[PDB]
């Protein structure tokens, strides 16, 4: 009996269900169909004015993030930077580029259980919403991060 | 204490311990005498509850049972039972060092065909079989409060172990039933593809058979001559496509 | 091979008191022998002090054997000879009839001498008749042993005196 | 304490997965079988990858594993 | 085959006293053995606090023969060797006719004596001389010792000393 | 090779009394013979001033051998042969008993003499004659030792008789 | 008393062996990227054989008997097929058993009792811990002493020091009766051995830069 696990290691569905409700009544929107789980961030609460800086208080988004991922038995990572059509093509998507890897290696720098993680950017190639009004404000400038439950 | 030793040890030095290990030396006695009983016990009950649960449910499903093992379709013409075939692939075998043997598939006839009577079913291969036991015979009994509830913590270990072993039981059969059904389809499907012989029968066939005071009107004795079997010539096979 | 003297645990189930000898069977309860019956009788000892059994018929089911290592048993937890049992138990009976047989025995002489310095009379006639067959009796009874009596529901640890194969 | 807690309760468990469902469609963090995807990487026991504990008795304490390996940190210390 | 040392049922119907031994009958009803019937007697303890039945005579039916498994009898639910009966059968009874002779012979000695300091002097008659022949039959007769009967409607367990085929 | 007559130490983990006769077991603890133990019993001394052990049946684990060395016990760490435990266990019970019974006698024999130069000649009657009874039973139970009891987690020193192979 | 020594011994070497098994699990990725086995297995998963090397020979056996010589090789174990390639935790992890079973036949009373207790107990406790560390090093000899011999191997026959071993397999079509059958058979055996080449002329140097 008590050399098996009764759970996992750190595991609490109690806890994983009231940092949903606090990541989705902070404003971070998650996705939960079947065992695909998607995460969408603004950019305007992470980034700076169309550049690639990180700041200070966006560490701590970041750790709640990691404490998230900690919660869950995955095996692939898929993240995706997009913007808004700024200056041309390129400029845009290697900025969300820069984005993408520079989030993708501080979330490998903490400890994820993943296995494989991929990132890419596109830019204002794949928008959600056709309310062009604010720059960065808009909520199309966002970055996402999804992938499946295994087992 | 031995984890931490040199405290534990430490307190082992006094003599207080000494003391208090006499107290639960007739725990290390007495008390280990009753938890094979509790367990005997729990898995006997285990055993028949749960037996008796998944024979209530097994039998409550049984259209799709036979619905699904038609034998009957699978019966031949000359009312044979299909022979059993199993496919093995990426064969290796290591028998020592210096040596490996490989091949790609290989093939083996399990049971040979033969004639029969009735089609089998699944209630021969699936169904539990089960009496109620209404006699629990105990030899010795617990005293304290203590020892009455880790006897009845060992009975619900024991019918946990019943429940799985119950499992265990129908997870047997349900293999061996696939694996019977999987080589007579294995069987159809390799001599539509011509790989297996067919079974060869003839039949003898007499008129008027008897004296005087006894009689048979017709007589047809039907007897194989040849049991089915693989062939070696694998130039006249045939391959297969989908479009 | 049961090495010589090694120390084994079993279960005692029939009771009985240490007044007729008979068949007692106890099961060994753990160690490589599992199961197995053993079969034998008591001893009596010479005083109340202790009470041990001499087991010797052992036979382990399976296969059909019988063999006769014969041990005692130890007391546990107490690593003695001792049986769990209670050794007053006609002392103060034989006591306290030989006790009022004798001050039968003293009224009816000593308040018969003092009549001369009808119901007392007749206590005088109780006492100093009834005293006398019952004093001898008591004197024939006294020597009556107090018994020890087993339980039915107590363990056992049992010594080895020779090996077995 | 309870597996599928701040939820609405334990269905079931499968065991095909080895886990157990909550009410809500969510599976819990408790296991259910022994038969699931653990994460064992720290584990008790002697003759490790060897052919295990040898059963005959010895005089010494000396146990030998049944590849024929002696191991001496899981004999006794003279 | 019966393996050494195991525990059968059986009905007793037959009842009989502890003093005149002879044939009893029982029934093992239960177990392997159906049908079979078995004769025995009985033997005398020390004391009356337990019996046991020497049951030796076991007749299978079926085939014509009788077996000899040479057994003894426990009591079902006590496992214990003391029997259904009573054993204060003739304590007060000598008790009693021991005291009133004494108390006789008193009251005609002391009675006769103590005239010094007619229908009371043949009180003194009476007792003192029917006294001492009552006496002396109640010291006679005082050691018999209380009987026991076994029943006629009480089933029994038998446990087994030796094997057979 | 074990040297003619030397010391070893040991522990003693089965206590007995000096009662009944019964084999007890101890076990060596240091030294070059390791894990072996040693059964043997007891006899019983003329005086309770010491009390040693009879120690032969010698039995080093590993092998089935069983040597018979027989070897003594001195009390470790004081280098003397007596026993550390009790030896005046029934000195004042029969003292008391015999001295009561003589003072019940000398009461009523002295105080129905002093008649001549209700309540009180009961106190006569009552130790005039339980004093007898009691006292010749008292010169009966008179001879009873004082006995001693080993215990069951004492060490011991063992000094060897003769070699060994 | 040594009763406290043996038991210090005991609870040293087996907190000291949990100690350094959670050290082991700790440590685990790059122990496997510095001791990978498959990047060195010949084409037809074949274990390689063990090289040993020796430099600046010399040996005496009494007066007027001497030997000197520069270089010694030998093949220690002999190359041979393999399912699996092995991996360190046969090589490194130590066994884990543990007692919980002190059991107490001398007892002390004094104070100073007591103290010899304590530090029998700390002795013994440092000794058991020495030895653990002693036998952890000597697994690590032993398993750095396989993965030179492997090395020494795939630069001798780099070096042309060795014959590579010769491999032939034979196929056959369809075998079996007319009820056991098998598709494609093929038997790989080695003919030749791996073993050096006495003759030096055929060794090729070579020169860095």
């Amino acid at each position: 009996v008590p050399k098996l696990p009764c759970r996992v290691d750190g595991a609490c569905d109690a806890t994983i269900i009231k940092m949903m409700t606090d990541l989705n009544k902070k404003g971070i929107k998650v996705a939960s169909v079947g065992q695909n789980y998607l995460i969408s961030i603004p950019a305007s609460a992470l980034f700076a004015d169309q550049s690639p800086r990180l700041n200070w208080a966006s560490y701590s988004l970041l750790n709640e993030i990691a404490a998230f991922l900690k919660q869950f038995r995955k095996i692939a990572i898929t993240v995706t930077s997009y913007s808004s059509k700024y200056v041309s093509v390129k400029r845009e998507r290697a900025l969300t580029l820069a984005r993408s890897r520079v989030v993708s290696e501080y979330l490998w720098s903490q400890g994820v259980d993943s296995r494989i993680i991929f990132t890419q950017g596109l830019g204002s190639d794949k928008p959600i919403t056709s309310y062009t009004l604010g720059g960065d404000r808009s909520p199309n400038a966002r970055v996402e991060i999804t992938f499946r439950r295994a087992v | 204490g031995d984890t931490g030793s040199l405290a534990g040890l430490q307190a082992m030095a006094d003599s207080k311990y000494t003391r208090a290990q006499k107290k639960q030396k007739m725990g290390k006695i007495r008390e280990m005498a009753l938890k094979e009983t509790a367990l005997s016990v729990g898995a006997q009950a285990g055993l028949a509850w749960r037996a008796k649960i998944i024979d209530e449910q097994l039998n409550k499903q049984a259209r799709n049972l036979d619905a699904i093992y038609d034998f009957n379709s699978l019966v031949l013409e000359h009312n044979i039972l299909p022979p059993v075939l199993l496919e093995g692939r990426n064969t290796l075998n290591l028998a020592d060092a210096q040596s490996i043997r490989i091949s790609d598939r290989t093939y083996k006839v399990a049971k040979q065909a033969h004639f029969i009577t009735t089609p089998p079913t699944w209630r021969q291969y699936l169904w539990m079989d089960y009496v109620k036991p209404e006699a629990p015979n105990v030899t010795l009994l617990p005293k304290t409060k203590a020892e009455k509830e880790i006897w009845c913590i060992y009975t619900e270990r024991g019918w946990k172990n019943g429940i799985d072993q119950a499992n265990t039981i129908l997870e047997e059969n349900i293999a061996r039933i696939k694996e019977d059904f999987g080589g007579m389809i294995l069987y159809r499907k390799l001599l539509a593809m011509n790989m297996v012989s067919p079974p060869y029968v003839s039949h003898t066939d007499l008129g008027v058979t008897g004296d005087g005071s006894e009689i048979h009107i017709d007589d047809r004795v039907l007897r194989i001559t040849a049991l089915p079997e693989l062939n070696v010539n694998s130039a006249e096979w045939r391959a297969a496509v989908a479009k | 091979i049961i090495k010589t003297g090694d120390i084994m645990f079993a279960v005692l189930d029939t009771s009985v008191n240490s007044d007729e000898p008979g068949p007692i069977l106890a099961t060994i309860v753990t160690g490589k022998l599992k199961g197995s019956k053993l079969i034998g009788s008591f001893n009596l000892p010479s005083n109340a002090d202790k009470m041990v059994i001499t087991f010797n018929t052992m036979s382990i089911p399976g296969a059909e054997k019988t063999i006769s290592i014969s041990a005692y048993a130890i007391d546990p937890n107490t690593a003695r000879t001792a049986l769990a049992s209670r050794t007053n138990h006609h002392y103060l009976m034989r006591y306290g009839s030989l006790f009022a047989s004798s001050f039968l025995q003293g009224f009816g002489n000593a308040f018969q001498s003092a009549n001369t310095t009808s119901t007392l009379e007749n206590a005088v006639i109780g006492l100093a008749t009834v005293g006398k067959a019952w004093s001898q009796q008591a004197q024939q009874l006294f020597n009556t042993p107090t018994t020890v009596e087993v339980y039915s529901g107590t363990g056992l640890g049992i010594l080895f005196t020779q090996d077995v194969t | 304490d309870g597996c599928c807690s701040k939820m609405g309760g334990i269905n079931y468990c499968d065991s095909s997965a080895g886990r157990l469902v909550c009410n809500n469609g969510f599976y819990s963090t408790c296991y259910c079988t022994r038969h699931a995807v653990m994460d064992l990487q720290f584990l008790m026991g002697c003759c490790l990858w060897h052919g295990g504990v040898y059963p005959q008795l010895n005089s010494s304490g000396l146990v030998v594993c049944n590849d024929g390996y002696v191991s001496e940190e899981c004999s006794l210390q003279k």
